[PDB]
């Protein structure tokens, strides 16, 4: 549609980026890109309102000794809490077919 | 040791950065508390 | 004159120490201080 | 007699980790209130 | 320095330090003093004493890699010191 | 656990909070790695 295009004033230099939108009420949001995403899925949240709650770092540890024959034991346990559910927004792809 | 030597260490902090991948993944990702 | 490859280097052997470092440190004294700090205002047993 | 002593190559050497990277509550269950 | 009595090794016929007739002392010292002695050619020479140092305490382990890297010269390596009485003549 | 050890040294805070500071604003506090290192990284 004939509505926002680009422009180049003889520049030479391409970026095909946006990483920050403004809405029409005036909220800004700043864009980040984690691989560890599932592909069909977008997350409107802020980095305050979540938080990750940790039971205990690491802790490098033994479990046993048959001689030789060395092991060793991880005890990572962590929780993950919201303020609000009605806070952060997503929003999918549905409605196929 | 032959080649290397000192392998623990190597593979406990392989380990480390993998459970911390995991967890990044896995909290980022949707599943419910079926319990 | 110092190398990008020098740095790099530098860089790959400082991570490995620091994670090293960390897991030992982790076990050794924070498992321990935590449950020190939350003795002292008697919060641990519940 | 034939002494070349070209071919040493004692070397004897190990490896070298080359390798490449990619790099509190209390109870067991926590609560909040909305 | 101080020195632990987890890396000392004497004889039993010994009651002291005179008529000791042999006497070893394991130590860590870095790659630079031994280049500085012998086989400057050569720098990859790689290697109870350490159970009981990682139990008097249970922080420690003494044999893990606290991020050196083998090849630096830095490099903390075990070598045997010894005081010997003898005719080795 | 640097945060955990230090948010259960108290309950009040939490240092992987925003205390209101901009992320663009020069003053906005950053986490930097200072190390000692002997070694012949030459």
């Amino acid at each position: 549609q004939g509505s926002r295009k680009r422009i180049f004033e003889n520049t030479k230099q391409f970026i095909y980026e946006v990483n920050s939108i403004t809405d029409p009420l005036g909220q800004s949001y700043k864009i980040i890109v984690n691989r560890w995403m599932p592909t069909d899925a977008v997350y409107f949240f802020r980095s305050a309102d979540w938080t990750q709650m940790v039971l205990r770092a690491p802790k490098r540890t033994e479990l046993a000794k048959d001689g030789s024959y060395e092991k060793w034991m991880i005890e990572m346990e962590v929780g993950l809490r919201h303020r609000n559910p009605y806070a952060s927004g997503v929003l999918f792809t549905a409605a196929g077919k | 040791n032959y080649g290397r030597g000192r392998e623990l260490m190597y593979q406990l902090e392989k380990k480390g950065k993998e459970i911390k991948r995991d967890l990044e993944k896995i909290l980022l990702s949707g599943q419910a508390r079926t319990d | 004159k110092y190398s990008e490859e020098v740095l790099d280097e530098l860089r790959v052997d400082l991570q490995r120490r620091f994670n090293y470092a960390q897991g030992y440190v982790d076990m050794a004294v924070k498992g321990y201080a935590r449950e020190a700090w939350e003795y002292f205002y008697g919060n641990l047993p519940a | 007699t034939l002494f070349v002593s070209y071919d040493q190559n004692g070397k004897k050497l190990s490896f070298a980790n080359w390798i490449s990277v990619l790099s509190s509550i209390n109870q067991t269950i926590f609560s909040w209130q909305t | 320095e101080y020195v632990p009595s987890e890396q000392i090794f004497v004889d039993e016929h010994a009651t002291s330090f005179a008529d000791a007739q042999y006497f070893c002392h394991r130590v860590r010292r870095s790659k630079e003093d031994l280049v500085a002695m012998g086989f400057p050619k050569d720098e990859i020479e790689a290697f109870q004493s350490t159970v009981a140092w990682s139990r008097t305490d249970w922080r420690q382990d003494i044999d893990a890699d606290i991020g050196t890297d083998t090849e630096d010269i830095a490099s903390m390596v075990w070598v045997y010191e010894h005081y010997i009485r003898t005719g080795v003549l």
